DNA sequence: GAGAGTATGGCCATACTCTT
DNA sequence: GAGAGTATGGCCATACTCTT
């Protein structure tokens, strides 16, 4: 009939706003993964695009994203993709990018028609053991598929990778963080509950940008680190020398992450041309793919290149700042955590996955060794099966039999009835023994686990210090002072 | 794009908001060309609260709509002028959708009060996980466009301090009151 | 070196005549496609966008035939696929749509996210028996996929919905016609290969376009049937009559093939406007779904309405001609050709797609045969063969002694060692028993095909025919004299 | 869309006509800023053979390639004033990038027929295949096709002025019937 | 002539937070 | 500032040829 004004308005808006929260820009804790992040991933995966296999084309991988569970547009889809693909977004890149995927200098990459991708190495281990009933699955937006409600995500990619989103009344900007050093965060937390954040910070020194760069000082980490929230200033690196003639130069060989090395120069050119800065002759965008980045300045002769530089930093993006607001979903809600707490979250993420999956690898494992047994009975007396079927008119019949004479489940009768002939040959009787009997130490070595959970804690230290060898690496990002 | 009637009469036309334009270029082959009229919209509408009137004027989607309703804004608003006494909201039935409506219904509450307050103003209501888009043009005008079968909601203003408030605490530019009022209602389920 | 530029401009040039020639804009004389278009259809089918299933995402259908088949931008792919969608472009639609698809006003359909597509009924027909071996498959573009060559067809789709194209140094223009009379002249020339077009034309009686309307006289017809070229007259459906008053309307109901609505309604207004034109007082679209095409021009009171309606012909696209220019591939290369080689090289190409099926269905059946000889053996003596089995050591040595003791062929010891130990019940050693009965009558009757070319073409004839009563409709436009 | 080179002696320089933007953008990112340029041709460039004179003038991307040559056309022209010693044509070896060519080597040899003489024109030769220029990485751009110590340019050159002449009026020319018959003469199928 | 129909990308609006 | 990031589609240019 009538709908009161008031009443849409605020019932219209929450949607939008719960949805955008919990549904669009925020990453969950557990993964660091925003839904479309995800849902990019998971399509990856679903599709077999792992690092072995062929580059696959973009529009058919965004077309079976889109299709299957993201109901949002294409270019949304195709812009997430890229951005996990460049080397100077992520600090540990989750795509792998074929053709032009990008340039520091902002030329956006190429139409989803000329670019393929496929996984990363490093982005197995986010979807590693995912079948092994280690997460929860959903429905998709239409019913018709099955999508992960968040990934296994066996290194803590939220805090490696960063995130940074706007919402609806918040936002969220957490940086990202070397490898090595988070996970030896997490491996000193799983041996004290009680670590302080000052303890961690001695594994994690602070952030470290894929972009390398100066961060100035450990006190804006410190605040962010204590309380989610916090300034740190983000330095180019550069360098004065001399040039010939008794003249020198500025050369910047990193910048600020998130910055626009293009834009940025543009600023620089500015100002010059505008008097506002004095004493510069000359402005080279001189990087190259082998000389990596090198911006050059030219310093007029007799001036004093550290008073350029230093004005530099103050009127340009060359310092900048960044912002930290470590805000992402903890149990579905957003919430603003420090340093400790998201590593918390995490290993608790880590406990919850190889408990389940030793639990479904237990399962799994049982299940065979039934199957197994009913098969060692049935080639044992054989003779009796082989006329028990011929005897019988129809599988049911037959089946019937078998639970009977042998004592045997529907399942163990189904397998039996399955059986192809050539299993008969000696090989396989002596084949099929050596399986069970390793089932049964298998069986013994996860139901060890599963009873000590100190012996199932040490197992994820375990294997997140392997992932640690083999993945961690250099810190990138010098912390002056 | 606008399409328009082809009867001249404001008391029998009605315009259609439609979110997609092509959701709305489907309509047109459906939709009855004697009394009605569709305006598609591009994208997210200026939200005009957080906006200064040179920035309202000057965006392209706020002047169609202006122009085509014809009664002018603000103080030079003349109600006599409307050119449809039906202005149907038609979205997309998903959170876009909604996050839409709220920007029109700020717009007009804001700039075409009277017009709210005559009744005028309407919200579309089409099938109960496919919004307007991959959608049979005959289709659409069966589901909602036909006058005998369709089901719109008319907007009604109650409290007028309270619409303002509500409309200063959702669509305003302070922040923490919107993220407030988050905190306080959003249910988790 | 260095390059002429004379050689240059030859052999680049003639680079892309050929490709635009041979493989984009001439249709095949067989199929009547057109590569873009085959690749659409046959894409269509390898997705399983059957009638029976639910309409597509068109993106995604494009994103498939763009990777997989057709390495061109989206909108050539969409809009061809558009264009086999609409009533009013495809006198037998091969797409359905859902969405909107476009009307006679030019008005361009929705984009890609807003529409849904999958097969029409018809166009089963055009890839009937593709998988049973019928035609030439060869390497797509990457190397990557497989593609027709050429689709079954099996209705005569060329001189059906016909064809334009604008290639290099040649271009082409087939009307449509009507399937009922396409067929029933095929038919007639199987039973008679010196048949004269003439006597083709007591079956095609001339085109049959989806818009209905008039074509003027016979004479323009015969020439394109004849010589491959002519120009054919058409008219707009046009009445004139009373609307109160002692006053009248010409009332325009159908419109000339590919006249775009809008832009002719157009025309006439801007002649009234210009007073180019005496005696209109009013215009009017009043189409709609339901009533049809309804244009209406109102008549200024005591003017003649029959002589403005003849100007109307004279000076707007409601009297338009259509240029027959008949050029098709035939045999891999550009041929103008009359409606006689049209219909043979149509005909021979049915002969061609049932022989190559017939010999196709043998070929598996006898394999087929051959392995239920081999169960069958089994079966009669399975105490002996489970023997021969269990004291093998292994699945080579099981082979090699089934095939000696039993004098099986290495596929026939191999289905039985894969054969399952439920086969041995009453019921599935009936189906072994009855699969080989039905199979030696259908061999029996392909061989009955294949000795005789009358019965092979008989039964082109028959088949022809049962698809031209469910399919075939009535002719549209009228041929007047 | 000129991305113009860090050097001004124009002996050491080079500009590449890239086809698409897609293959463009790539080309930016790996080219030797200092002695290399590159232009993008966004469309099928006008046949200046069979179009009228004025048509040409208007035209946008005709005018792009008149600045960036930096001479003048026709009457006009300065092979002193030349920007560049090198133009290279840079289209993807597929049957279109042949068209896109003729095209562009149409425009030179009537507006800019003193450059072919001088012998500055060149077309590029990327990895022949399926993928086309916009398809493939920066730096793979860069070792195949623009670095000069691995790539293989062919200089354009005139042999015979009277042939060119008929050649160009023949397969570009107004006439379709030349141009049909030289297809029937010369095609391979 | 005219416009039929397969081919050849880019541009750019808005909402939403926070900040240097 | 205006830009960090996922959300919500129109409008352009051209080549090529023909009705005996
Ligand atoms: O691929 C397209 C295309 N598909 C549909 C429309 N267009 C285009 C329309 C266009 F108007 C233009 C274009 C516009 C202006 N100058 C050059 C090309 C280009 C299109 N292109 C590619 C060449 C880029
Ligand atoms: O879907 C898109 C889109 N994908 C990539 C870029 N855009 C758009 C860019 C745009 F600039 C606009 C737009 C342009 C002009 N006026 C309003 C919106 C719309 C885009 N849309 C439509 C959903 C809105
Ligand atoms: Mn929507
Ligand atoms: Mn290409
Ligand atoms: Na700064």
């Amino acid at each position: 009939n009538e709908r009161n004004i008031t009443s849409e308005m605020r019932e219209s808006f929450l949607d939008y706003a719960m949805s955008v929260i919990v549904a669009r820009a925020l990453p969950d804790v557990r993964d660091g993964l925003k839904p479309v992040h995800r849902r990019i991933l998971y399509g990856l995966n679903e599709q077999g695009m792992t690092p072995d296999k062929s580059y696959k084309k973009s529009a058919r991988i965004v077309g079976d994203v889109m299709g299957k569970y993201h109901p949002h547009g294409d270019s949304s889809i195709y812009e997430a993709m890229v951005r996990m693909a460049q080397d100077f977004s992520y600090r540990y890149p989750l795509v792998d990018g074929q053709g032009n995927f990008g340039s520091m200098d902002g030329d956006g990459a190429a139409a989803m028609r000329y670019t393929e991708a496929r996984m990363t190495k490093i982005t197995l281990e986010l979807l590693r053991d995912i079948n092994k009933d280690t997460i929860d699955f959903i429905d998709n937006y239409d019913g018709n598929e099955r999508e992960p409600s968040v990934l296994p995500a066996r290194f803590p990619n939220l805090l490696a990778n960063g995130a940074s989103g706007i919402a609806v009344g918040m936002a969220t900007n957490i940086p990202p963080h070397n490898l090595t050093e988070l996970i030896n965060g997490v491996l000193s937390l799983s041996k004290n509950p009680d670590i302080s954040i000052a303890e961690l910070m001695e594994d994690i020194e602070g952030p470290d940008f894929p972009t390398a760069g100066l961060i100035l000082g450990k006190s804006g980490i410190r605040r962010a680190y204590e309380t989610g929230r916090g300034s740190i200033q983000m330095r180019s690196r550069a360098v004065i020398e001399e040039r010939g003639g008794g003249r020198q130069r500025i050369v910047v060989t990193e910048i600020p992450f998130q910055v626009n090395k293009a834009r940025m120069i543009e600023k620089i050119a500015e100002l010059v041309r505008d008097k506002k800065i004095d004493g510069i002759t000359d402005l080279r965008d001189e990087t190259s793919l082998r000389t990596g980045v090198r911006v050059v300045i030219d310093v007029r002769k007799d001036a004093n290149a550290s008073v350029i530089l230093n004005n530099l930093y103050k009127q340009t993006p060359l310092q900048t700042s960044f912002g930290v607001n470590m805000i992402a979903l903890v149990n579905g809600r957003p919430k603003l955590i420090n340093l400790k707490e998201a590593l918390v979250h995490y290993l608790e993420h880590q406990k919850t996955v190889v408990r389940r999956r030793t639990q479904y690898n237990l399962r799994k494992a049982k299940d065979r060794a039934h199957i197994l047994e009913g098969l060692r009975i049935a080639l044992d007396h054989i003779d009796e099966i082989i006329s028990t079927i011929r005897e019988s008119d129809t599988d049911k019949v037959a089946m019937e039999s078998l639970q009977q004479r042998f004592k045997l489940s529907e399942k163990q009768a189904q397998a039996i009835l399955d059986m192809r002939l050539r299993r008969l040959t000696g090989l396989e009787r002596d084949k099929i023994e050596a399986e069970y009997n390793e089932l049964l130490n298998y069986i013994s070595e996860l139901e060890t686990i599963l009873a000590d959970e100190e012996v199932l804690l040490q197992l994820v230290r375990d294997e997140l210090t392997e992932i640690r060898d083999r993945f961690g690496d250099d810190r990138r990002t010098e912390i002056q002072l | 794009k606008l399409a328009d009637c082809s009867s001249k009469s404001p008391e029998e036309c009605e315009i259609f908001l439609v979110e997609g334009d092509s959701a709305g270029g489907s309509t047109k082959s459906g939709r009855d060309s004697r009394t009605q009229a569709i305006l598609p919209l591009r994208g997210k509408i200026l939200n005009v609260e957080k906006a200064r009137l040179d920035r309202i004027l000057n965006n392209n989607e706020i002047r169609q709509m202006i122009t085509a309703f014809g009664t002018g804004i603000g103080g030079d608003f003349d109600l006599a002028k409307a050119r449809y006494h039906k202005i149907v909201i038609m979205t997309d039935a998903d959170v876009d959708g909604a996050h839409i409506r709220t920007l029109l219904l700020t717009f007009f509450y804001r700039f075409m009060r009277p017009l709210i307050e005559a009744g005028y103003v309407y919200i579309a209501q089409p099938p109960t996980y496919k919004g307007l888009g991959e959608m049979n043009a005959d289709q659409l005008w069966e589901t909602t466009m036909n006058p005998e079968h369709r089901a719109l909601l008319q907007v009604k203003l109650e409290d007028a301090i309270e619409a303002d408030q509500t409309f200063e605490m959702l669509m305003g530019d302070v922040v923490e009151n919107r993220r407030q009022f988050i905190e306080d209602n959003a249910v988790y389920a």
